[PDB]
């Protein structure tokens, strides 16, 4: 980089480095700490995480315990699973954040036969976030998962109030209705750009609220999870992934790659 | 390579220092309204100065900052005013530069008597796509060394399109 800047020897020798799971942004251990750790009089208690997490374009859900070896899935439910359930669109929206915290609850529920705490992660607590979707339906779903109304959308600001006609529009997509009708009769050139698969499948706004209201049904009648069926092995993705992945060396190697070196950049030309 | 690593502006930033608070500032405050339609920005002096006249906290300074085509109508408009002719300094090494306009008149904007004549810092910060790497909450990241703007890169950038010249060595 910059030829005054660069780093001394003794700055680098007394570096201590943070976490890795820091460094890679991608861990807060204060709350983490706070998350985790567990009353000590309730000895080997697991104490559960609900996990929701954002991709650019997949949710994630994940019921998560702590070992000192490691953490622990109980169970995992991603909001790509949904074409299962009659959910193909928008599915990093609101209701496909409902619809898959209900995916998760309703499949572990299940397995067991159930108290657990929101980790949003880095997530900012904005009300009318898409993580509190999650809760939501983690919460109808069937889990006991502690939370207050303040984030759910349609929280009035300037008074201690909940409209649920607004949260309950959240749940089944009706603000990607009204927007969707709205664009309707006001622009066509964008509302063929975004909302294209909606013209090519034929689901024009109106029956939008259906697919959830029955996506939700769907979910609740068999959440058992299908893993993919998977077409090549453990061992084929693996062989075929070596083809991309160099393999560092010997001190032999380097060795002559040094000697060579000298042989060239040295001995006049 | 270029594909993707184009050139655009992350941000103009303008600035109006004014030794004091009071009417003469408000006024500065309300040149760089009406001049980018967002609400401007106060600056409190950092410590007391005296051969300055200015106390710690005391409201010394406005600035507004506009991005996106908003920033290139005015850094045009601006940059007509300095007849297109910069100088080799004026770009920093991190690839970003400025210039200062006495009379914000020179660009559009009338005269009102009872609002004064100002000057201007212009500041054009320049970056290209994925600078959100080293922005965003998550994952934040520095950007990788043949992606950075440089002084070299913005200047052949700032030659080109507008046409301007450099000047000096």
């Amino acid at each position: 980089a910059f030829q005054k800047d660069a780093k001394s020897s003794a700055y680098s020798s007394r570096f201590q480095t943070p976490f890795r799971r820091r460094r890679e942004g991608k861990t807060d251990y204060y709350q983490r700490k706070r998350l985790v750790t567990q009353h000590k009089a309730k000895y080997n208690t697991p104490k559960y995480r609900l996990v929701v997490r954002f991709t650019n374009k997949d949710i994630i859900c994940q019921i998560i315990s702590s070992t000192i070896t490691g953490d622990v899935v109980l169970a995992a439910a991603y909001s790509h699973e949904l074409p299962r359930y009659g959910i193909t669109h928008g599915l990093t929206n609101w209701a496909a954040a409902y619809a898959t915290g209900l995916l998760i609850a309703r499949r572990t529920l299940q397995k067991l036969g159930f108290k657990v705490f929101l980790d949003i992660g880095l997530q900012r607590t904005t009300t009318g976030a898409r993580v509190f979707g999650a809760l939501k339906g983690a919460s109808d779903g069937g889990l006991y998962v502690p939370h207050s109304e303040n984030r759910f959308p349609g929280w009035d600001f300037e008074t201690e109030e909940i409209d649920p006609e607004l949260l309950r529009s959240y749940i089944f997509g009706g603000h990607v209705s009204q927007y969707m009708e709205e664009l309707a009769d006001d622009d066509e050139e964008r509302f063929s750009e975004l909302f294209k698969g909606y013209l090519a499948d034929d689901i024009d706004a109106d029956s939008l609220e259906d697919i959830y209201t029955s996506a939700h049904e769907a979910i609740r009648a068999d959440p058992a999870f299908k893993p993919t069926e998977k077409k090549f092995t453990k061992e084929q993705y693996a062989a075929e992934s070596k083809k991309y992945r160099q393999t560092k060396l010997s001190k032999e190697e380097r060795a002559a790659r040094v000697a060579a070196k000298i042989a060239a950049l040295a001995g006049q030309q | 390579q270029n594909p993707m690593r184009d050139l655009k502006i992350e941000k103009l930033v303008l600035n109006i220092s004014v030794g004091e608070s009071g009417d003469r500032l408000t006024r500065a405050s309300k040149v760089l309204e009406q001049l980018s339609g967002q609400t401007p920005v106060q600056s409190k002096a950092r410590y007391t100065v005296r051969t300055f006249g200015i106390r710690r906290n005391e409201k010394i300074a406005v600035h507004v900052t506009v991005r996106g085509p908003k920033a290139e109508e005015i850094l045009e408009r601006g940059l007509k005013v300095k007849e297109y002719q910069l100088r080799d300094r004026n770009f920093s090494a991190t690839g970003n530069f400025g210039f200062g306009i006495d009379e914000h008149i020179d660009l559009g904007i009338k005269y009102d008597p009872s609002i004064g004549i100002f000057g201007m810092d212009f500041y054009v910060v320049m970056n290209r796509p994925g600078a959100r790497v080293t922005r965003r909450k998550r994952c934040k990241g520095t950007v990788g060394n043949s992606h950075k703007t440089t002084k070299e890169d913005t200047v052949s950038w700032f030659k080109q399109k507008y046409d301007a010249d450099v000047l000096d060595k």
